[PDB]
């Protein structure tokens, strides 16, 4: 039986919140998260890794920077390129770049990374418990998304299809009413401290379940 | 694709791309030195929208303004054919 609830911010798996600003890099802070969770789960060391690196370096794998992209190709750059900058390193300016990946200053690897079985938020759940933080998209292109304050949000236009923006799932949980714990990428001072709780299991809310994934380190 | 603008057909003479496309020409004429053909909009942290213009005292203009989520903005990029 899994948990009832899972917070790996609790564990130390989760780096503070962040704001991808005019940029829609949101796929590259959906990723980084990922990786940040995965890398601390083999090395004990929690580091940020560079959003900006992915925006920069990831177009031969069929991303487009600030213009749009995918967890999945940004998880294969990191794989193909043997490596991925610090945040530190190879600081976030949210415009478009020429690639400037320096081997020397790599913090992560993957191998590659592992699809959650489709449109299954048990499966979600099994892979929230079992690995970490999972990289998803979702539906947040309603106006109910931007001013999300606290409890759960449910939004009845919500698509789980259509999907603009990538998160990270670092857990989830009941309200004493179920929900996906959800790290976004618009700053603290958004939601709940950068966070928001999304309706979950009531039929793949905004798409959660729908493109879920984590990269193998 | 995911997290891409998407193109807003027929947008293109609402009072708002009329207004942003004045704050956009007249933003970057006034910090220039000495002397709407397509609509897309881009979720961010707030909103991008990205109008292609037909400008002339002719050029095709492309220009991007920014919207911050505290209704803030900015004009990012502004050039030319």
């Amino acid at each position: 039986d899994l948990p009832k609830s899972v917070d790996w911010r609790k564990k130390g798996y989760v780096t503070p919140v962040k704001n991808q600003k005019q940029c829609g890099s949101s796929w590259a802070f959906s990723a980084t998260g990922a990786l940040e969770g995965q890398m601390f789960r083999k090395t004990g060391k929690l580091v940020s890794l560079s959003e900006q690196n992915l925006v920069d370096c990831s177009r031969p794998q069929g991303n487009q920077g600030c213009n749009g992209g995918f967890m999945a190709r940004a998880f294969q750059y990191v794989k193909e390129n043997g490596g991925l900058d610090s945040e530190e390193s190879y600081p976030y300016v949210a415009v478009d770049e020429i690639c400037k990946y320096r081997p020397e200053n790599s913090v992560a690897q993957d191998t590659g990374f592992t699809v959650v079985a489709p449109g299954k938020e048990k499966a979600l759940m099994k892979a929230v418990a079992t690995v970490g933080p999972i990289s998803v998209a979702m539906d947040a292109g309603h106006s109910s998304f931007q001013f999300y304050k606290s409890g759960i949000y449910f939004e009845p236009d919500c698509s789980s299809k259509n999907l603009d923006h990538g998160v990270l799932v670092v857990g989830y949980g009941f309200e004493g009413s179920k929900y996906w714990l959800v790290k976004n990428s618009w700053g603290p001072e958004w939601g709940s401290n950068g966070y928001v709780k999304i309706a979950k299991d009531k039929n793949n809310h905004c798409g959660i379940a729908t493109a879920a994934s984590y990269p193998n380190v | 694709l995911r997290g891409g603008y998407r193109e807003r057909p027929n947008h293109q003479e609402d009072p708002k791309y009329l207004e942003l496309a004045h704050y956009a020409t007249s933003t970057w004429s006034a910090q220039q030195p000495g002397k709407v053909l397509k609509v897309e909009t881009q979720t961010v942290a707030g909103t991008n929208y990205r109008l292609t213009l037909k400008v002339a005292e002719q050029r095709t203009c492309t220009t991007v303004i920014y919207q911050n989520l505290e209704g803030e903005k900015s004009v990012s990029s502004f050039g030319c054919a």
